[PDB]
């Protein structure tokens, strides 16, 4: 089992939240290769049963700068659902969103 | 045009953790040139303790976005106006020590 640190991987994305970027760590993590993430939105991952609330996450983001998403599930690369927490955060000059992204379950 | 602008992690002396390969592109470097050394090496001297202030700053401002704005020094030898975004994460799984995150864009200065 993995610690808390090599669970955490960062992406960024623009005010539509579409990835920018995304760490490679998230290769080992839930599949997906940070190349085939650009130009796609966060919302085309999120479960189903997540998608309001994450739709909510991401107004109190835009109006209040920050935000701590609490438990949503991501469409895995190969099948299936992995849970996670993100914090968010905007850098205006609104320009992008970081999100520093912690899966929540077990890894390894 | 989207400004150039590449992620960074540092601890909270300042050294590089992690450098976005988006480097190249705004400074210059491989993210290897970077790693490992401070960010303040790579910093304008009048502008240097400023920077090591900033650094200082973001800890206590409760994860909210200190913004700095400094001249770099890129492998092409000029003096890059950057401003550097950055906040702190601190997993409340856990009490491991802070660090910073950054992100950094080639601004004017204007
Ligand atoms: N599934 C998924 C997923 C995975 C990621 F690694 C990042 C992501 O994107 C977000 C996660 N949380 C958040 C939020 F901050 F809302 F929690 C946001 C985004 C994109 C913009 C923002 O709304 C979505």
């Amino acid at each position: 089992f993995k610690g808390l640190d090599s669970k955490t991987f960062l992406s960024e994305h623009s005010m539509d939240m579409k990835f920018t970027y995304c760490d490679d760590r998230i290769t080992e993590l839930i599949g997906y290769h940070p190349e085939e993430l650009l130009g796609r939105s966060a919302y085309e991952f999120y479960h189903a049963l997540d998608s309001e609330n994450m739709t909510k996450s991401h107004q109190n983001l835009c109006t209040k700068g920050q935000v701590v998403s609490g438990q949503y599930r991501m469409l895995a690369k190969h099948g299936g659902y992995v849970w996670l927490e993100t914090q968010g955060t905007v850098i205006y000059n609104p320009q992008c969103i970081m999100c520093v992204n912690y899966v929540l379950s077990e890894i390894e | 045009c989207q400004p150039t602008r590449f992620i960074s992690r540092h601890n909270i002396e300042g050294i590089f953790t992690f450098v976005d390969h988006r480097c190249v592109a705004t400074v210059g470097y491989q993210p290897q040139e970077l790693l490992g050394k401070n960010i303040v090496e790579f910093c304008h001297p009048e502008d240097q303790q400023l920077l090591r202030d900033s650094f200082q700053q973001v800890v206590k401002l409760k994860g909210q976005v200190l913004s700095v704005m400094f001249r770099f020094r890129s492998k092409n030898q000029e003096w890059l106006w950057m401003r550097t975004s950055s906040f702190t994460f601190q997993n409340p799984y856990s009490d491991e020590i802070e660090y910073i995150i950054c992100t950094n864009t080639n601004v004017k200065n204007s």
